[PDB]
RNA sequence: CAAAUGAGAACUUUGAAGACUGAAGUGGGGAAAGGUUCCACGUCAACAGCAGUUGGACGUGGGUUAGUCGAUCCUAAGAG
RNA sequence: GAACAGCCUCUAGUUGAUAGAAUAAUGUAGAUAAGGGAAGUCGGCAAAAUAGAUCCGUAACUUCGGGAUAAGGAUUGGCU
RNA sequence: UUGGCGGAAAGGCCUUGGGUGCUUGCUGGCGAAUUGCAAUGUCAUUUUGCGUGGGGAUAAAUCAUUUGUAUACGACUUAGAUGUACAACGGGGUAUUGUAAGCAGUAGAGUAGCCUUGUUGUUACGAUCUGCUGAGAUUAAGCCUUUGUUGUCUGAUUUGU
């Protein structure tokens, strides 16, 4: 029963974002955390949640925040799940900055 | 590694400038010691020189075999394995191969290779390369290669301060260009249907072609070059504290700019600091090489002495040389209690 | 962004966010014109210069209630 | 705010225009530029500079009505 | 089997010796027809194979990921199966800006009174000023370590001397 690890990461949207056009900055901000859930935890299927969607989008297209602290936990697919059996659910945390904080894996308990 | 600047006396008999100081830019070449391994042998012949046969050493380096491949990880590191094999005898296929070598092969040239592990680089991948060895007989030069064989030869043994040497490099890339760049041609006027960053008239109704010589739009950067009359301003030595201090300075402090050489990082190895640019970017190899000629020009025969090195910051506009310096000027901070 | 529907969803629906028109509007009605496009119910053949589970498309149906609103009456330029 | 001008927002409506990736040249649209300031060019084309309001001041000429916002100067916030 | 010599494209030359076969150097014995009167009348060569035997070692490239010393796309410098390797965060260095929020001040032009009979009693405020505070924020996206934390490391195609 392993592959079930939810972990704390602190995600620079910044250096993602870097000379990006404006009107594409939330947009590809969301593609950046899909591809940081990918390289972290392998799961081509990471699901945002809307939570986290309204956390980039909270200063419109082009006021991402500079850090955001994600918390991904990868799961198992279930109800007719698709050709990969995992799949990473990236969530947000609520904390006063988000400077300062290093990546830090969470237990069920 | 980068640029950086020297204040210098300088000293022409003649100029309003004699015996007055310079401020004069320098470019900062990191060259650890280079590990000979190998040299080739070439025969001339009537239609050039022909290489007849190469001799390695017995012990390769592993950058060097990385040198060899190209996916090194996934690779059984079977490289040079039977050439060592038919090494760990006293003869049995080297004292012959080096015997031909003298008995033939007018010009004989040593394999090199650099020493990416002690640069900055994460490239891993040594650069390999040939020396020619400009001295005595054939049979002295073979003798140097088999003596030199896994050795390590350090800069200082090949190049002197007050030196006119040649870079050779390959210049910065800059991508497909347009002519107006490429070839500095001259802009059309405002009102110019279709762009105006363009040659008007690239050739006459005949010959009906366009020529070899009217400028086009392609590739800029990225080209061999070979500059020659740079002058060696210091051979500095990387197990050497100090190494931008000299005489006037007296300062302890090395080469490496606060915070590092910007894209680069840091100079822990032997350097050398060369008047001007040289071409190429940073983090580029180059290669420096003897002059080709007895160059006087009573500007190649003038001794220098460095007056002063600048280590200030590269990445922004820095005013301190040192650490020491900069917090003499500012005094205690919030961050150090 | 998620969920639903669906064989299939960048485009359908529903939530959540970000926005825009900014009251001489991208709002609410009408005139000429159109003629059923209105509204409900079913899916890929075509059409919607990508897609489509959606549609002003396709198929089948339902829908327009006046003594007081108009026409109808009057005369205008004019026609006869 | 002088203002159904330009900007932002309630009501209402829309979120429709094939998308994804990267950011070469040349383009289209928008900008900036040392020192010089029309030397460019048929030609100051194009752009820049000016600009609202208050106060001061305002010539030649004139059909005495104008020219005139002539030209030319100064000020402008917040708070008590 | 013994010396070598030959690098211009050497790939060729004798020998030192042992074994074997022909010898037209000089003389004999047998055979040849009939392919019919000629018919080129068939005699020498960049490759291999279910195959046989005198013997040998079990490699890489490419895609996918990454990289940015490159780059329109291809290409091009790089890295990646346990390393003081790579990556995501965090201190440091460095740099850019200019002194953060909050709290406090008998600071601040001033506007309205008490009575316990006027050298700090005080309130409803008040742009700014001062202190904490060269602070705070940002810092590679084309500047470094994971001495800190955390993870990654056997996926697919092709290559005949």
């Amino acid at each position: 029963l392993k592959d079930v690890v939810t972990r704390e990461y602190t995600i620079n949207l910044h250096k993602r974002l870097h000379g990006v056009s404006f009107k594409k900055r939330a947009p590809r901000a969301v593609k950046e955390i899909k591809k940081f859930a990918k390289l972290h935890m392998g799961t081509d299927d990471v699901r945002l949640a809307p939570e986290l969607n309204q956390a980039i989008w909270k200063r419109g297209v082009k006021g991402v925040e500079y850090r955001l602290r994600l918390r991904i936990s990868r799961k198992r697919n279930e109800e007719e799940d698709a050709k990969n059996p995992l799949f990473s659910y990236v969530e947000p945390v609520l904390v006063a900055s988000a400077k300062g904080l290093q990546t830090v894996v969470v237990e069920e308990d | 590694a980068g640029m950086t600047t020297i204040v210098r006396d300088l000293d022409r008999p003649g100029s309003k400038f004699h015996k007055r100081e310079v401020v004069e830019a320098v470019t900062v070449v990191d060259t650890p010691p280079v590990v000979v391994v190998g040299v080739v042998g070439y025969v001339e012949t009537p239609r050039g020189l022909r290489s007849l046969t190469t001799v390695w050493a017995e012990h390769l380096s592993d950058e060097v075999k990385r040198r060899f491949y190209k996916n090194w990880y996934k690779s059984k590191k079977k490289a040079f394995t039977k050439y060592s094999a038919k090494y760990a005898q006293d003869g049995a296929g080297i004292e012959r191969e080096l015997a031909r070598i003298k008995k033939y092969a007018s010009v004989v040239r040593v394999l090199v290779h650099t020493q990416i592990r002690k640069t900055p680089l994460a490239q891993k991948k040594a650069h390999l390369a040939e020396i020619q060895l400009n001295g005595g007989s054939i049979s002295e030069k073979v003798d140097w290669a088999r003596e030199h064989f896994e050795k390590t030869v350090a800069v200082d043994s090949v190049f002197e301060q007050n030196e006119m040497i040649d870079a050779i490099a390959v210049t910065k890339g800059h991508g497909f260009e347009g002519v107006t760049h490429r070839w500095g041609t001259k802009k059309l006027p405002r009102k110019t249907h279709r762009g105006l960053r363009k040659v008007a008239c690239i050739g006459a109704w005949h010959p009906a072609h366009v020529m070899w010589s009217v400028a086009r739009a392609g590739q800029r950067g990225y080209h061999s070059r070979t500059s020659i009359n740079h002058k060696i301003y210091r051979v500095g030595k990387g197990d050497d504290e100090a190494n931008g201090a000299t005489s006037f300075d007296r300062t302890k402090k090395t080469i490496t700019p606060m915070g590092g050489f910007v894209h680069y990082g840091e100079i822990k190895n032997d350097f050398i600091m060369v008047k001007g640019c040289i071409p190429g970017n940073r983090k580029r190899i180059v290669t420096l090489r003897k002059s080709l000629y007895t160059n006087t020009s009573r500007k190649a025969l003038e001794e220098v002495s460095l007056k002063w090195i600048d280590t200030a910051s590269k990445f922004g506009k820095g005013r301190f040389q040192t650490p020491a310096e900069k917090h003499a000027f500012m005094g205690t901070l919030k961050k150090d209690l």
